[PDB]
RNA sequence: AGGAUAGUGGCCUACCAUGGUUUCAACGGGUAACGGGGAAUAAGGGUUCGAUUCCGGAGAGGGAGCCUGAGAAACGGCUACCACAUCCAAGGAAGGCAGCAGGCGCGCAAAUUACCCAAUCCUAAUUCAGGGAGGUAGUGACAAUAAAUAACGAUACAGGGCCCAUUCGGGUCUUGUAAUUGGAAUGAGUACAAUGUAAAUACCUUAACGAGGAACAAUUGGAGGGCAAGUCUGGUGCCAGCAGCCGCGGUAAUUCCAGCUCCAAUAGCGUAUAUUAAAGUUGUUGCAGUUAAAAAGCUCGUAGUUGAACUUUGGGCCCGGUUGGCC
RNA sequence: GGACUUUUACUUUGAAAAAAUUAGAGUGUUCAAAGCAGGCGUAUUGCUCGAAUAUAUUAGCAUGGAAUAAUAGAAUAGGACG
């Protein structure tokens, strides 16, 4: 006896395995942002799904209720800050009308190939599980991190890892190594 | 690194409010040895199967081996 | 129905069959690598669009 | 009117006449009335273990001329005799007699699947080893 | 009316009366039935599940009875009977794991005879002792979360523009291809240490070691249609076998056994059973009933369902709220 | 405080409907599942925001409305006012 752990799973698996248009559409977004899942978009999806149905729900009632005010600007707050939401758009439909790309292109990994630093996504994503960059001054190794908008300018190599400094690395240190007792 | 610190007034007070497994830690006190768990149970419930301090029994059962 | 029969040409078909080992291969890149294998196979490499952009074709 | 009574007081007689229209269906028949546990030589279960007494070489339905390698199997738990298919080219080869295999259904629901007349279950262990591993040559099968 | 009870009361007794429930489903039977909070799936309505972390109830192998106490019809408390069964120097004695571990069986089907009271809390005469309650670790692919298995160049090819617009001369820049080759990066894994912890183990930190492929090598299913992806090769030849359904196989198999290639999901994938959606194939929303299944042979009629219209309307006068609107 | 006082259904509002779960607000678990944390200073002595809210049938409780649908009233006037 204790109190349970609560979980959800976060993906949703679609309706028909075999569509060759979504298998393209899938497979265009994976080449296009670095994935090796299609769990990925499925979790972005559902993601959507959700804000989706909230904006509905909401849509349903009238304008001036507290409920639809209080919850769809915090909806609308939770997405421009991390940008997928312009703030040119904040009335609730472009909510509904947004995309999966939105999202997408926010990704850590993404913002890192657009802030130059990686030259492509997939360099990018290595970069990010090597440790070498810092969203503050804190490591993050995750590629799905949705970055704020306000730590995008903050968003910079590590301290503590090559290309910041302070050590060449294992590989580097083997070959000059070797190297200096070559000189001998 | 982030954790919680105390700092006491003096350190008679340290060692009468500090847990002893934490004044060991500081090496102040010294971890009593003490008989493994199941061991300490064991001895209690073989106490319990006597009555008293049991020095009739043990005189009595010394002269009973004999027969 | 008749439930008996002949047990006898029980593998038959697998036991004439005759075997033949797998080439050794170079390993296949294994998952965003495989996507970004694919994508390049597909998208921007349009290998063989002969008419329908078939994707197993036989030699011809 | 359309036959169904429609007033906002005949909510019983709704109630009534689909507990009537629903006994008409055939999946709330058998799950009230038990068959499964009754019938069915499983217990309503998704697999059980039995020992192998005889085998078979049970012809074809029609139109199919072939020999489909099957086997009786009495049940532990119940004692009820049924063929079993053993599915694969040469499995056969593994159920020598007085086997403990695991028995599963094929998937139709207590149906013959097939061209195969008369058997709902199929072989998926021989002494816990796997035909399916058995026949791929992963593992091989005990002495006894 | 009395007795009994802590108290009400047919709870029990004496006397008396003849009542009480029932097609608005009594009573009886079944439940693979503890009930709820809730769970799965759900456009909406709904269907199914709910032994199981909380609440309530019941039980301690089956029955019954009872001591003690504020409180038990108590079972890690007694008494007896039944059934199981232990030790005996056969006279007798002692038993209750549906508490924690663990073991036989049962089976499709489920973990260590481990450490500790440091935390949460409880009991006690009580800060101090105890607590298999509880926590800690071990086994653990039940389910869930995040997420490695490679990345970038320089050379040898095949593109598209722009400078020369001097034959086919150079090519600057480009997107892919290689029995090309380079140096970088990294963690999985070892491990001084420290942290962590009741003490350890792990996590998070971190010296030193720890990638170049014949290594640190990702499977699981499938390629006729439904339903992503072969009319390629070899073998068999209504045989072996595949195939949820339709179907394949009878000497040129796109379906079997294999090789190659390809496709789908991917540290997960498949199979079985059950259930939900699909299913407007349960139909309140929302089925159908001439011929496809289905209008009783016809009328009357009691439980029910449904049931024509009509009774204060219209007009005014004020007050102050919410939206707006120049400003 | 009293004389009294037609009876319902219906609907509004409110209270009530344990917590966990559900939806959902805020917030560093490095992201996320989660959790209910945490954040800010001269960090020498300290200051401070929180841990919301909604849903929760039917039955019962109170409350406004009084259309819709039932119910009753003064007819051999033992009728109302006074
Ligand atoms: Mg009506
Ligand atoms: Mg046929
Ligand atoms: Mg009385
Ligand atoms: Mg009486
Ligand atoms: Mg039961
Ligand atoms: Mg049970
Ligand atoms: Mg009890
Ligand atoms: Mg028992
Ligand atoms: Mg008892
Ligand atoms: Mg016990
Ligand atoms: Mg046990
Ligand atoms: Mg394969
Ligand atoms: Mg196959
Ligand atoms: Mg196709
Ligand atoms: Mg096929
Ligand atoms: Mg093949
Ligand atoms: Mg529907
Ligand atoms: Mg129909
Ligand atoms: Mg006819
Ligand atoms: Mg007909
Ligand atoms: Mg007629
Ligand atoms: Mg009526
Ligand atoms: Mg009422």
């Amino acid at each position: 006896p204790r109190a349970p752990r609560t979980y959800s799973k976060t993906y949703s698996t679609p309706k028909r395995p075999y569509e060759s248009s979504r298998l393209d559409a899938e497979l265009k977004l994976a080449g296009e942002f670095g994935l090796k899942n299609k769990k990925e978009i499925y979790r972005i999806s559902f993601q959507l799904s959700k804000i989706r149905r909230a904006a509905r729900d909401l849509l349903t009632r009238d304008e001036k209720d507290p409920k639809r005010l209080f919850e769809g600007n915090a909806l609308i707050r939770r997405l421009v800050r991390v940008g997928v939401l312009s703030e040119d758009k904040k009335k609730l439909d472009y909510v509904l009308a947004l995309k999966v790309e939105d999202f997408l292109e926010r990704r850590l990994q993404t913002q890192v190939y657009k802030l130059g630093l990686a030259k492509s996504v997939h360099h990018a994503r290595v970069l990010i599980t090597q440790r070498h960059i810092a969203v503050g001054k804190q490591i993050v190794n995750i590629p799905s991190f949705m970055v704020r908008l306000d730590s995008e300018k903050h968003i910079d190599f590590a301290p503590t890892s090559p290309f910041g400094g302070a050590r060449p690395g294992r590989v580097a240190r083997r070959n000059a190594a070797r190297k200096a007792e070559a000189s001998g | 690194s982030v954790g919680f610190g105390l700092v006491y007034n003096s350190v008679a007070e340290a060692k009468k409010f500090e847990p002893t497994y934490r004044l060991v830690r500081y090496g102040l006190a010294e971890k009593v040895e003490k008989a493994s768990r199941q061991q300490r149970k064991q001895k209690k419930n073989r106490d319990k199967k006597i009555f008293g301090t049991g020095k009739r029994l043990a005189k009595k059962v010394a002269r009973r081996n004999a027969d | 129905a008749k439930v008996h029969g002949s047990l006898a040409r029980a593998g038959k078909v697998k036991s004439q069959t005759p075997k033949v080992e797998k080439t050794e291969k170079p390993k296949k890149p294994k998952g965003r690598a495989y996507k970004r294998l694919l994508y390049t196979r597909r998208f921007v490499n349009v290998t063989l669009v002969n008419g329908k952009r078939r994707m197993n074709p036989g030699p011809s | 009117g359309k036959g169904k009574p429609r007033g906002l007081n005949s909510a019983r007689k709704l109630r009534v006449h689909r507990r009537n229209n629903r006994w008409a269906e055939n999946n709330y028949k058998k799950r009230l009335l038990g068959t499964a546990f009754k019938s069915s030589p499983f217990g309503g279960s998704s697999h059980a273990k039995g020992i192998v007494l005889e085998k078979l070489g049970i012809e074809s339905k029609q139109p199919n001329s072939a020999i489909r390698k099957c086997v009786r199997v009495q049940l532990i738990k119940n004692g009820k005799k049924v063929t079993a298919f053993v599915p694969n080219d040469g499995c056969l080869n593994f159920v020598d007699e007085n086997d403990e295999v695991l028995l599963a259904g094929f998937g139709r629901k207590g149906k013959a699947k097939g061209d195969i007349p008369g058997v709902r279950f199929k072989v998926v262990k021989v002494s816990g080893v796997s035909l399916l591993a058995l026949w791929k040559e992963k593992k091989e099968k005990p002495r006894s």
